[PDB]
């Protein structure tokens, strides 16, 4: 699956530190406080995600909710392109 | 309904002005020490949640809070609450969980001006230091440090009434009604 | 189930899910402490507590659903209707005492403590410690247990972590 | 190529020239993002970001130097003249902005000092003073009015109301772009 | 019973301003390696439990530090003591723990303004180097570096009245209201 | 009072509460030196000074209340009786000097040690460690504590002075 | 007075320097001899225990501390420059230490903090996770890697793929060694 | 005095950036190995103590760090010596125990703020590796590591004074100062 | 020579000892320590001079061929290519892995092996060697279960060393 | 006193404290080196080198006064005093040797080691210095070789306290 870790790391480069902390927000349901306080990039969070099936490479639906709720519309076809 | 991406987009709708008013509106819940690094409402959202006061079955809380703030767009958009709705909500006993005297002291920062706000920071030589004096300082920054100095509170409206006296009378008709509210 | 199974998962484990999962075992395993998780493991696979079904629900408390299908070639409704039709392996008490801290950052844990001080004082101050270090040593002094959780829910209430005294309230009233 | 043609599109705006496309990319970019956004680079990046603006699609960045009347930016860096946006604005689709926010807008390029004084006093009655203070322009009072819910695409009662007082050219635009 | 709960929520309501001049005005009593980790009150706090100087018995000093920040609402409503009470506390000689001295230099710190501030850089080249006059140290600070390269003490306060007669006579008016006592 | 009953609690104490254990009882097993705690545990019993009142204020000692409710079956008023009713098996010096030693952090016991070798001739060491080397060098003791209490005023630890004069008065 | 001299540049070596050079001698000193190396005279002595280091013989230890840019010890305690060590290591065949290490530790040179947990999650597939610790530095995933033979000499895929994902000029180190080559 | 305890309260009124400083100041005494375990200022003292340039009788060295930090609070009160003193001692030919050398380096520090640091970091990337040039290094590490690739010495300031003629104007009288007695 | 096997003995650590223990483990009776061992090889005539220096080179101290016995890496090397070996392949491949393993791996490895073996003390890999042999369980024509082993704790080189081993019988 | 007074220092001493004892009496029985405490206080007993100062002298050493104050009823004047009017058993060299030893942590013997090995050929000091005492390196009148490697480790207090030695011989 090393197509989708790529993906998941040029996904987290390009983001911001305040976009890290939305996307903390957003994912306190499925992750814990203390998990998300040792986050420190997108990839971290993803990785924490990817553990719990949350987020699949067969199953994007997450990913893709979350960078849509971000309007990061660039992210999102990056995903698309991995769709291919 | 999702209740977090909800909240994400209430708080992509919200500028760092409307951030302090509803901190401000939230010191009775919130304390100096939680408050200082909110920098964003997601981050307040939060606090409230860990108090049980905001979660998707009670956005009592959310929609006081929208709605003293005047954001009657966000309300209507967001949690499907019109203006007259909170209106009732709020003229019933008890329902009303921002006490009267917080909305009274963000009224009185919705009618003064920056000139106006300059001459109430020079009103206050003689009881405030000067470096919370400064021109950085909004009107609820000196409402705080007036209450930390026990110069405003429920109790003590007189330094209030006298500044406000100086610069325009519709302050003192707003302080007068909340006080004979009481 | 064999020593490749524990090898396999022991070594996808970071620090805390091992702390977390010897935390989880105090009470099926009172009668020794386990120094790490290969032992502790070891340790319940030799006394016959060990099963591929205890392995997969200590799988599924630290939510390592990944481990799970690729170790144990197990899915969510095979845990679950395992945990269903046999008796658990870690009581609700300890998931509940684990959930809490999954849910409590540094800032939280530490004004924990503070209040704890009062009825235990600083006790092991060593280094930063855990929530769940906080409750080994409550549980050492006998202020904490499945059927004594009002102090933590007090120090909860008063670190304004309403959400936590209501989970404590949710296990209370499961009983 | 781009990005550096990007950077000098956006060193030959002015603040002003900003605060007017600010307002323009309203109903695609939000407050709390648009707060940050201090120069006309960092507008672009965060259009780069909803995919409104790349190098295969320009039509947007097009859209907003002609709404702001910025034709010479226009013909220096993109190679795009007056007719051929006329053009492009005249098919019924290619339209990015809504024909709500170019009349707004539009509206506040037809008021004066005294008439933006004359606009502020006409709304004591609904919003209060600290929004209608003397160096708030009519977009920042526009928002307001969103914000209070007596101004949009359906409730056009009271800006017509307050246009009446100052001036009878801004019902003339309001009323174009009624029959839209 | 609830000690240390008062702490905390005593502490909750302090941000990082009050915890900076808190520990400013307890520098007499722990060292600058003491004080280099303390980040929030109830480490502070700490420190003090270990000097017996905060104690469920011994709350003298922590009602004259509230005071001297002037956080009297902390006072009335933590520790059941008014504004009058504390100022006739302290009117007794001997019953002040926190020196004159140290008082005097925070209260410099209530009447300076940011450009003032910058000003009393610019006064003080000479004297400190620039990484100790970076943009981003206080006035205490600067009144720390100074006490570290002995220009100013309590029999040496020549230096400090030249840059704040440079700056301002109010200043000048404190020190020597703080040197008639003497 | 069994076997059983010693092995339960020899595997089911940490590190640090057996190396405080073998602390508290220096005073009892003064002949032999115990190198381990089930070792101390066997001696006890075989000179008859490991009942099962010893074994539970040992355990109250190491403030191990879940082994005296589960091995034991005794609470905290029942040890705080037994303690009350006959003579104590560890002296309230041990006591105070493991209490002394709780309250301090790493920082505190090298601070500690540095101002200590003025008076006494090289790892990281607990403070029940420099306790037992100044035992061995006649420079603390239960009437000698001065040294100790300048130390500790002098590492700003004027609570843990105020516990030794408060076992000053007590005596 | 050699014994003086190599405990002189031992106590001049910190224990980053020290873990550069356990590395760069990979190749000579096995994992189980190199695990108690915490100090610099150990390694010396393993180094004499192989005639790699004798009273006459310094070129390992000279190409030793000029692979870690300690030119003030190369020229202090070895009497000898840096121009001096470029011309005979310009020479093909005098190196003791081989290209691909040398281009290995560049590369740990050329990576920062926030690169190194990048790098770290671009190999989670490949490594295991608790030996992907925030403890764990660039040169221990290498030799993890090599663990795997999933890095070497003719083995760069993984090793291009992850500079790729993180920066451009590790990609211009490896293709620069590989030319080399 | 008492030794112990005056050395313990002397390392207990430095932090970490005095530290630091006293750690760079003795790097031609105390080798790098040595060197990285310290992480007090009593541990550096014990290293001093094994060399016998610090003890009961021998303070010389002792108060020519404290002198060369300017902490001079620490020289008049634990060490009884007072600004001037030092400098008669220090004018001494072979009487000062720091180069020099080390002390100008030293002092440049203390001329350059965050900013310019991070400047002086910009100005070396052709000749030190990015791993050294992190944004954790202060500029003491960075003279050690130009040191390390012999760039920086006492006869090799060409680099330094190039690096430092983009940043301020300031650091090449200094350099030039040091230069000229040579 | 005699006198040198006592000066070898004088200057050798503790594994370079058991090490050397080990490799001559195919040639009756168990030998307590290395004197006793190379006293009894030179007794029966299978230790010359060649012998011991291999012995040296395989436990990695050429300063001792060079004081002792006066030889550098390229004589025995040589050596080595010309005439059979005293110590067989599969002995050094052995030896190889174990110098090749961190106690952490060795820990792991042991932890595979107590499947197969019982609890042999902190043992090092040579010593989880001679157990599985006096159980039957490693041989030179019988390396599945160690190689197994080797690849569930990641050590695919080491792997690698069985088979090019294999490959070469 | 008897032999339960040797048990109870047997029993009671401490491992480094054991092994300091033994290299400490050295000097006394080269005829025999005894293997542990046990039965050097045997031995010495035998011989009639153990009496009640004797053995002060030899917990006095080790800096262990508890013992001295347990078993035999004597301070520490009181064995300075014997010390003062009596001839002693351990020389003032194994004296100094000893406290370097106690002035040294692993890592200052391992390069102090590494630095000797050149003149000969986890050890502690007191084996090296056995070792060199055994290879004729040091000695009460030859401590030059030791004191110049003390000075190259940096640990000049060492380096003083052998010069303290050598005005305290003449």
């Amino acid at each position: 699956m090393d197509p989708f870790l790529v993906l998941l790391g040029s996904v987290s480069s390009s983001l911001s530190s305040s976009e890290l902390t939305e996307l903390k927000f957003l994912c306190l349901g499925r992750v814990g406080k203390r998990k998300l306080e040792r986050v420190q990039s997108g990839l971290d969070l993803f990785s924490m995600l990817l553990e719990q099936n949350d987020l699949e490479p067969g199953h994007t639906e997450l990913l893709r909710e979350l960078l849509a709720s971000l309007r990061r519309h660039d992210l999102l076809r990056r995903v698309d392109d991995f769709e291919a | 309904m999702d209740f977090s991406r909800n909240l994400y987009d209430i708080g992509e709708q919200l500028d760092s002005e409307d951030l302090a008013s509803l901190k401000f509106l939230s010191l009775d819940y919130i304390p100096q020490r939680k408050q200082e690094p909110i920098k964003d409402a997601l981050m307040l959202f939060q606090r409230l949640q860990e108090k049980r006061m905001l979660e998707e079955s009670n956005l009592s809380f959310l929609k006081e809070l929208l709605f003293r703030i005047n954001r009657l767009d966000l309300l209507i958009t967001y949690l499907n609450t019109r203006k007259e709705e909170m209106e009732r909500e709020l003229q019933t006993p008890g329902r009303a969980q921002i006490s009267a005297y917080r909305v009274m002291l963000y009224q009185i920062s919705e009618e003064v001006s920056r000139s106006e706000l300059r001459s109430f920071k020079g009103g206050l030589q003689e009881e405030i230091s000067k470096c919370k004096l400064d021109d950085d300082m909004n009107l609820l920054d000196i409402f705080i440090e007036m209450e930390k100095r026990v110069i405003l509170g429920e109790g003590k409206l007189d330094i209030l009434k006298r500044v406000c006296a100086q610069i325009n009378k519709s302050l003192l008709k707003i302080i007068n009604d909340y006080e004979e509210f009481s | 189930m064999s020593a490749e199974v524990i090898g396999q998962v022991e070594e996808a484990l970071d620090t805390d899910e091992k702390e977390m999962l010897l935390f989880l075992c105090r009470d099926v395993a009172i009668d020794v402490v386990p120094p790490n998780v290969r032992d502790l493991l070891d340790i319940l696979r030799e006394r016959g507590k060990l099963s591929v079904g205890d392995l997969a629900e200590l799988l599924y408390r630290v939510r390592r659903f990944d481990l799970l299908k690729r170790i144990l070639k197990m899915d969510r409704k095979a845990v679950e209707t395992h945990l269903l039709r046999n008796p658990h392996l870690v009581s609700d008490y300890r998931v509940l005492m684990a959930e809490i801290g999954e849910d409590l950052d540094k800032s939280d844990v530490s004004s924990l403590i503070f209040l704890m001080k009062d009825y235990m004082g600083r006790g092991k101050i060593s280094k930063e410690k855990s929530f769940l270090d906080l409750v080994v040593e409550l549980e050492k002094l006998n202020l904490v247990a499945p059927d004594q959780l009002d102090l933590l829910e007090k120090c909860l209430k008063n670190i304004h972590r309403i959400d936590l005294k209501t989970k404590i309230q949710k296990y209370k009233q499961s009983v």
